[PDB]
């Protein structure tokens, strides 16, 4: 056939053309491979902390989440109320920052160029939200294992309530964009069909899952912090396309606004970090006063704390799908060996699959609906 | 005076050209909330110039391995035929008053389709001819329905000279008794500039490159504006086939302030639709025009040929 | 006119003509590709500057290298380099293209994009905010007016 | 004459603007560049494009159906004559043979895109 | 509790088969998206006038580094080498002795801006409020040599940025 | 605001009205006033062939009527 | 009436900037002719405005100086030359000026 390299994330696709039809598609990764997980065995469990802001660096709070969960997990410590439902406020947003990428810069690359403006003004006010919390716009580092760095500051939980007020309607201006258009439809119907039982053998997760009736989601079915106190309906497709998942992401966005109703009126009164000062800093002005903090201080960041030798596999329901590590301690202020499952790895593993009998356009579709970012991938 | 007369249109146009890169960039910029160009002069007025001085003291890079004379015939071809579809248009009196105008745009618009052939030839790149191939297809497929539809619409008019369209329009748009046809002939002239949503090559940016993508600096400043100076004529073609606007031999500025809006609008429609719509799947373009487009397309030509006859209104021949 | 006069202004009318027509091929390789976006989001807008939101290369005035460059990507990210017309510049974008970042001691990194391509504006951030990166665009604007190509040449 | 005028200036316009394109700007070559673009990475493979059946029935098929467009121009001409009757047959006669020449590709798979 | 997205079955009436023929041959549906660009044609853009306007940012801002002083113009930083020990980066490089009062002070103290993430760890581990970020987020060069921050060039944006960040330590220290 | 594209169209406007209002006035000047004579068809040469020697001028735009004739 | 009202604060702004020389000025500087509320100036020549009916972000603008530190700053004007004290204020990291 005809062989071609397309590519300049970075991907670059080896892939075998009969004309207009695809026969075979052969991703090359590793253009943005950078030995994260090797780094992380140099590094203390705070050091490590922003890694995870830079896998998937569309869902940032979401990585943090995952691997605090798997710290504190080994740890054997428990992150206090206030600051669970924090984690949970905020990766909802963070959950909203990832699916108007996906389903704006999916439009994108079918031609679709309007959505994906209107949309960045809205993750422009949510990366104020991130900025406010943590002084960063994108890897705010801002949850921790123990729970969360610093207390959100007075006023923000109102102008969460003002955007979450408008952003329904958000949703609804993209939705007379594409849902009922007929070209959208043309490029996303019937495209990239996945099955049930060859998602599941595939590895696939999330809304890849989803898509094709598979009634799974961790957030219901191994839930983590306080997601067993939130009310939400999990989205599931019929015909397992990519028009579909494309349904599922943007229900996904409307109930990620019906959390925030509740995170916003069900947030507790208390501290935002463990207190238990041989895990989480204690707060600068007890630094300053008494023996033992200045002590743990010290020791937490020269040193930090000593894991309990062990491993664990702990997932979360990113917006992606499930990201998870596998982190191993071997009772050192450094962890052993931390593999990082990225969601988007078999997902792009099953691109040659799902690419089989669609034309060299719908390639672009399918990659845009597995939503993939290569720094996972690769990491 | 003639050779005064034939400055005075192509020089305009290639200034309603560059400005109409600006207001494509200010339109699309407000229709995504936005501004656009409103730095470089007052609300963007010189952004046109700063692009046009950069392209052209640019480095024109062309591949070693490039036929040189088809590099260079390319660009050459598709300007000269771009300005050469103004010369017959009654706007409202025609540079060159051609009794055979309407197939006159017909003859010189399939001959452009030459520009992308040789430009992908002469890339010996193989990226790029697969992009002409592609491109070319699409092409010649639409220029079958702009040739029907515009028969059909003759049919009501008498003659293939474009003034006549002026008087047979005189009570009435032809875009009443044919709207059916205008629809089409509408799609059928962003389908042959390559526009959105049928721009696969142009800027489709996926897996796919343009015939055009080894041009730089000023060759491919002449493409665009052939580009461009085909969007306006278009829709200028749409303004006098659909939209007569009436004549008065006493005020000939009010029509050409009329027609001017109309084909204005027009434009700025073409504008509308690349903000508002992905683009089509090569393959679903073609099933545009083979399954959906000609079917209807032949069905009103054989009621456009009968009309006339069985309502007792023939136009005139001359 | 003394001759230094007429190319004094001719240099500044290429000069204008060039900062003000700046067209940028972006290698978006990691996040900062991300910020990359939100600068041609509504709120920054850098096409009213004259900045396309995207072109291709060979009509690309300069190369914004956004992300981390690993050793596998940095061949191919000098191709597309020689393939620019000139003039050409480079804005490198963020720390893992500056000097390599968090990933600097990496075996898979290049510590730093300037040991593939010559760089002329360097951004520090990991990630510059949208407006930190629209700071170095207009900060080449100013570099590409203070170019004096036509003095020089008058007194060669 | 005013005919020729017109063709000799736009295409005379299009040259000098090449021309301009080509001497005016500053030029530097070396092997890097003045290479096909690709895609950043090295070519693949020496070897000239497939031949690909399906853009061939495209062209003859548009050579084809132009051919029949050639024969409907003089229709808003025909339709002055006395003959109506025998003209309106004709013209029916050819647009259907050219929706029978539509059909016949759409049943055998003439216009797919599906290798 | 989950819903379905595409899950319907569409009525088979005459009249809602002529509706969507009266879509698929009138286009209705695609005119229908032409109206929601032509309403954002008329909306007030979100552009800010950059660089006479400004993105809002927050006291907690993570910016240009700065070392602070005392009141009396002492350095802050008293050479502990937390800062340098939690740096995920390996940015910071520190060597101290004692001065020529015997004070704990530092002689070099570097950030290479070029691998450093911007991510306050060092702020957080300082006991002394010495090392901090500020609110600058213009400082771009021309050449990589100049974003090898030495003591010196740290000491000066303390000087010129102490009006600012003062302020916005005063702003949220309550919450550290 | 959306009033400020109006300039760049107003100026693609102008460029637009120009071509007709040039040709218009550039045939009256030069055919005495009034509009060119369109001549698609022999008869209408034959006239205006005509009118060329009738003038006595070589200009077929020069009308004679009944002051010519006694 | 009301789109005869809109001519109106388009002629204001005119008078706003003292006349027509001072409305191009601000036009061709700061591509920007909106009057508002002068908040302060600082000792480089920087004038501080505000307008809060203004939407959030464009509620404060600085119109530079046109020299600062013997740079002629009336077309190279830059966003490091705000001296910290109003670079609290013009980020909206302060309500107080
Ligand atoms: C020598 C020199 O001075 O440079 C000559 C110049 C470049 O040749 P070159 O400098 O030797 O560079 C070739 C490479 O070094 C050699 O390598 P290369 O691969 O880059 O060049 C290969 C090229 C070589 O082409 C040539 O060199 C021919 C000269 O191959 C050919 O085209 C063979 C020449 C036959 C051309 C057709 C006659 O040739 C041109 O391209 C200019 C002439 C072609 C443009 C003519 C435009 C005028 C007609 C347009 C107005 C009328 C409208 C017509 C509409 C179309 C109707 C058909
Ligand atoms: C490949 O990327 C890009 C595209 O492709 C998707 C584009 O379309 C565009 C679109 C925008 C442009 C401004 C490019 C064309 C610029 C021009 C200035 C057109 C030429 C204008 C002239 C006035 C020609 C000179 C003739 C004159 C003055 C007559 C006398 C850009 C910028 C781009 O970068
Ligand atoms: C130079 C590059 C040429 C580019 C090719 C396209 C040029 C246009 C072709 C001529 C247009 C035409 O058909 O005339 C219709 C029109 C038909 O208009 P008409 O039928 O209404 O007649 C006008 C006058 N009445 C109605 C009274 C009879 O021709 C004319 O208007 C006048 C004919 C003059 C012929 C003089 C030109 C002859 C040479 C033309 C070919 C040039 C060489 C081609 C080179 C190879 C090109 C690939
Ligand atoms: C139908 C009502 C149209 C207005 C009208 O009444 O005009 C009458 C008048 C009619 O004038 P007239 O010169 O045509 O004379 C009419 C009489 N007959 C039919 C005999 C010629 O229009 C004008 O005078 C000025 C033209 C303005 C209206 C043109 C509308 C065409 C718009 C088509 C494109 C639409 C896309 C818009 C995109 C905007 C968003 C970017
Ligand atoms: C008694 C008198 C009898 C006289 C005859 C009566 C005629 C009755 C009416 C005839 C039917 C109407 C035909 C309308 C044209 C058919 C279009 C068509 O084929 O649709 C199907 C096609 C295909 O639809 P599909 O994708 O759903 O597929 C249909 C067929 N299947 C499902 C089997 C595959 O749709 C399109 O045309 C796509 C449109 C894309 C264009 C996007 C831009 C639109 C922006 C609006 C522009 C408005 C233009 C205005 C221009 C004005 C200029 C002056
Ligand atoms: C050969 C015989 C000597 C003739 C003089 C000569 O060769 O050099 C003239 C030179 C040689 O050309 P050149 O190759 O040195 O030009 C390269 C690019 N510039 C102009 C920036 C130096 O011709 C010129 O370029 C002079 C300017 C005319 C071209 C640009 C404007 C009109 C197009
Ligand atoms: C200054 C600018 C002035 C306004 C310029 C005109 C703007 C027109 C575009 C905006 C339309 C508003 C949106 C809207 O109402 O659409 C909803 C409506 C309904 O959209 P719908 O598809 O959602 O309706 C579904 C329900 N059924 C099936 C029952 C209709 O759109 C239409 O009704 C348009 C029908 C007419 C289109 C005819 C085809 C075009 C032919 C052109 C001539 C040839
Ligand atoms: C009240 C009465 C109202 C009028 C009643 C008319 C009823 C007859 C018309 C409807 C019958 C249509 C037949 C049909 O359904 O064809 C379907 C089939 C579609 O095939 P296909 O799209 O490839 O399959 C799906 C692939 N995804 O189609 C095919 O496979 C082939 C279809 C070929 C059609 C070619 C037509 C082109 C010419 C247009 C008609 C011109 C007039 C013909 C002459 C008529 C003279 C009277
Ligand atoms: C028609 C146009 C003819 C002019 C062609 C000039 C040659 C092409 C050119 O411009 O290159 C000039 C060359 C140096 O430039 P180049 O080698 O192309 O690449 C430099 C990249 N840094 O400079 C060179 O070193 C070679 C320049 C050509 C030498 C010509 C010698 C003339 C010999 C007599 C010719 C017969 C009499 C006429
Ligand atoms: C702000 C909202 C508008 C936004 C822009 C939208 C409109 C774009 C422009 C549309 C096209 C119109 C262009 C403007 C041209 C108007 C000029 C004019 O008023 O007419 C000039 C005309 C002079 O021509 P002339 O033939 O000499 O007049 C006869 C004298 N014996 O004098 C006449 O006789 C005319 C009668
Ligand atoms: S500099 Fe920071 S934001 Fe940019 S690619 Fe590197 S880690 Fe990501
Ligand atoms: S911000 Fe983080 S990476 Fe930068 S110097 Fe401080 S601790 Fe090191
Ligand atoms: S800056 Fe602070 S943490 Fe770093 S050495 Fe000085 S006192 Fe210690």
């Amino acid at each position: 056939n005809l062989t071609l390299n397309f590519g300049p994330g970075v991907l670059r696709l080896v892939m075998e053309l009969s004309g207009e039809m695809v026969r075979k598609c052969d991703p090359h990764i590793g253009l943005l491979h950078r030995g994260t997980e090797k780094l992380i065995e140099y590094k203390t469990y705070l050091q490590a902390l922003p890694y995870f802001d830079r896998l998937d660096y569309v869902s940032m709070m979401c990585n943090e989440q995952a691997y605090s969960l798997a710290v504190e997990k080994l740890l054997n410590i428990r992150p206090p109320p206030r600051a669970q439902w924090i984690r949970v406020l905020f990766g909802e947003i963070t959950r909203l920052l990832n699916h108007i990428m996906a389903v704006t810069t999916h439009a994108l690359d079918i031609g679709a160029m309007t959505p994906f403006f209107w949309m960045f003004e809205e993750r422009e006010k949510m990366f104020e939200f991130y900025e406010r919390v943590s002084g960063a716009r994108m890897h705010a580092a801002y949850v921790r294992p123990g729970g969360v760095h610093q207390d959100l500051p007075l006023g923000l939980m109102d102008d969460i309530y003002e955007f979450s007020k408008n952003f329904s309607l958000r949703i609804d201006e993209l939705e007379e964009m594409l849902t009922n258009n007929r070209i959208w439809r043309n490029r996303t119907v019937d495209i990239g069909i996945v099955t049930a039982e060859d998602a599941l053998n595939y590895g696939f997760s999330g809304v890849m899952l989803r898509g094709s009736g598979i009634q799974w989601d961790l957030r219901k079915t191994q839930p983590y912090d306080v997601y067993d106190q939130v009310e939400f309906d999990v989205p599931i497709g019929s015909r397992g396309d990519c028009y579909d998942r494309y349904l599922c992401r943007v229900e996904e966005m409307r109930q990620s606004i019906r959390i925030i109703s509740q995170c916003l009126n069900k947030m507790p009164p208390g501290e935002i970090k463990v207190d238990d000062a041989k895990v989480s800093p204690p707060k600068r002005a007890e630094m300053k006063t008494s023996m033992e903090s200045l002590i743990h201080h010290f020791k937490l960041y020269t040193e930090g704390y000593q894991v309990p030798p062990g491993a664990t596999y702990t997932a979360i329901e990113a917006p992606k799908g499930e990201f998870g590590v596998y982190l191993v301690s071997d009772g050192s202020s450094r962890p052993y060996r931390c593999k990082i499952k990225a969601p988007g790895f078999a997902h792009l593993a099953g691109l040659d699959k799902m690419s089989k009998g669609h034309m060299l356009a719908d390639v672009v579709a399918i990659i845009g609906t597995q939503d993939i970012v290569f720094g996972e991938v690769d990491r | 005076m003639f050779m005064i007369n034939i400055l005075m249109l192509i020089i305009p146009i290639l200034l309603a050209v560059a400005f109409l890169t600006l207001v494509e960039r200010k339109v699309l910029g407000y229709m995504q909330l936005r501004k656009g160009p409103n730095v470089v002069g007052p609300y963007g007025l010189l952004q046109p110039i700063a692009d046009a001085i950069k392209l052209f003291i640019k480095e024109p890079l062309r591949p070693a391995t490039s036929s040189a004379s088809m590099f260079i015939l390319a660009p050459i071809m598709a300007l000269g035929l771009a300005l050469t579809m103004w010369i017959p248009l009654p706007m409202p009196y025609p540079l060159i008053n051609m009794n055979l105008g309407v197939l006159f745009m017909l003859a010189m618009s399939s001959l452009a389709v030459y520009s992308i052939l040789w430009s992908g030839w002469a890339s010996n790149s193989k990226y790029a001819l697969i992009g002409a191939l592609r491109a070319v297809a699409q092409t010649i497929s639409y220029e079958v329905t702009l040739a029907i539809i515009l028969l059909s619409v003759l049919l009501m008019s008498g003659s293939f000279t474009l003034s006549t369209l002026i008087t047979t329009q005189e009570q009435m748009w032809l875009i009443l008794p044919a709207w059916p046809l205008a629809m089409m002939w509408f799609i059928s002239t962003l389908a042959e500039t390559n526009r959105a949503p049928f721009d696969l090559t142009e800027g489709e940016s996926e897996l796919v490159s343009g015939f055009n993508v080894e041009y730089a600096a000023g060759p491919f400043a002449l493409f665009f504006m052939a580009e461009y100076a085909n969007i306006i004529m278009m829709n200028i073609f749409t303004a006098i086939l659909f939209l007569g606007t009436s004549h008065n031999p006493h005020m000939p500025e009010l029509y050409t302030i009329n027609f001017t809006i109309k084909s204005l609008l027009l434009t700025m429609s073409f504008l509308w639709i690349r903000a508002s719509y992905p683009r089509f799947r090569y393959d679903q373009l073609m099933h545009l025009l083979w399954k959906n487009f000609l079917p209807l397309t032949l069905a009103l030509c054989m009621w456009h040929v009968s009309l006339p006859i069985l309502t007792s209104g023939i136009p005139p021949q001359t | 006119s003394r001759g230094e006069y007429v190319v004094a202004k001719l240099d500044d009318l290429i000069n204008w003509a060039r900062r003000s027509s700046l067209w940028p091929m972006t290698f978006g390789l990691a996040c900062c590709a991300v910020e990359m976006m939100h600068m041609a989001a509504p709120r920054y807008d850098m096409d009213r500057f004259g900045v396309v939101f995207r072109a291709s290369p060979r009509q690309s005035d300069v190369m914004i290298v956004a992300g981390t460059l690993t050793n596998k990507m940095a061949p191919a990210l000098r191709k597309v380099y020689d393939q620019m017309p000139e003039p050409r510049y480079v804005v490198s974008m963020g720390s893992c293209a500056n000097g390599g970042g968090y990933y600097h001691y990496s075996y898979s990194v290049v510590r730093g994009c300037d040991r593939i391509v010559p760089v002329d504006i360097y951004v520090p951030g990991c990630p510059p905010t949208a407006e930190a990166l629209l700071y170095g665009i207009l900060q080449l604007q100013k570099k590409i007016k203070r170019e004096k190509r036509l003095r020089i040449w008058y007194r060669r | 004459m005013n005919l020729m005028l017109a063709l000799l200036t736009n295409f005379t316009l299009a040259t000098l603007l090449v021309i301009i394109a080509f001497w005016l700007p500053q030029l530097n070559v070396y092997s890097e560049k003045t290479s096909p673009y690709e895609c950043g990475f090295d070519p693949m493979g020496s070897a000239r494009l497939p031949f690909s059946m399906k853009f061939f029935l495209v062209a003859i098929t548009f050579l084809l159906f132009d051919l029949e467009i050639a024969l409907l121009l003089p229709l808003p001409w025909a339709s002055q004559t006395a003959n109506l009757n025998t003209m309106l047959t004709m013209a029916l006669f050819l647009i259907i043979l050219l929706a029978v020449s539509l059909a016949y590709e759409w049943t055998q798979k003439g216009l797919e895109w599906t290798e | 509790t989950y819903k379905y997205v595409n899950l319907r079955e569409p009525s088979m009436d005459m009249k809602s088969v002529t509706d969507r023929a009266a879509q698929t041959l009138l286009w209705t549906e695609l005119i229908r998206g032409l109206g929601m660009t032509l309403s954002y044609l008329f909306r007030e853009p979100a552009t800010i006038n950059y660089p006479f306007e400004k993105g809002p940012l927050s006291p907690r801002f993570r910016g240009e580094h700065a070392l602070r002083r005392y009141p009396s113009g002492e350095e802050r930083c008293i050479a502990c080498k937390l800062c340098e020990a939690v740096c995920p980066a390996q940015a910071i490089t520190i060597e101290a002795e004692p001065r020529a009062d015997g004070s704990r002070r530092t002689t070099r103290y570097d950030i290479d801006m070029t691998k450093c993430i911007y991510c306050g760890f060092c702020q957080e581990a300082c006991p002394v409020d010495a090392i901090v970020e500020g609110p600058n987020f213009e400082f771009s060069t021309e050449t990589h040599e100049e974003l090898l921050y030495n003591k010196e060039k740290l000491l000066n944006n303390g000087d010129k940025w102490e009006a600012e960040i003062a302020a916005n330590i005063q702003a949220d220290y309550l919450y550290r | 605001m959306w009033f400020e594209v109006l300039p760049g169209i107003a100026v693609m406007g102008v460029c637009l009205f120009i071509p007709g209002m040039a040709t218009a006035r550039i045939h009256r000047f030069s055919n005495g006033g009034k509009e060119k004579r369109v001549a698609h068809y022999p008869y209408q040469w034959y006239l205006m062939e005509r009118d060329r020697r009738v003038s006595g001028v070589n200009r077929s735009y020069v009308s004679k009527g009944l002051e010519n004739i006694d | 009436m009301e789109l005869l009202q809109v001519l109106k604060r388009g002629l204001q702004q005119v008078s706003g900037h003292g006349g027509l020389r001072g409305y191009l000025r601000v036009l061709f500087r700061a591509n920007d002719v909106r009057v508002g509320t002068l908040v302060g100036e600082d000792k480089y020549g920087n004038k501080y405005y505000e307008d809060n009916k203004q939407f959030f972000g464009r509620h404060r603008w600085v119109i530079y100086t046109t020299e600062m530190n013997g740079k002629n700053t009336f077309w190279d004007v830059d966003g490091s030359m705000v001296p910290p004290e109003w670079h609290r204020w013009l980020h909206c990291m302060t309500d107080d000026p």
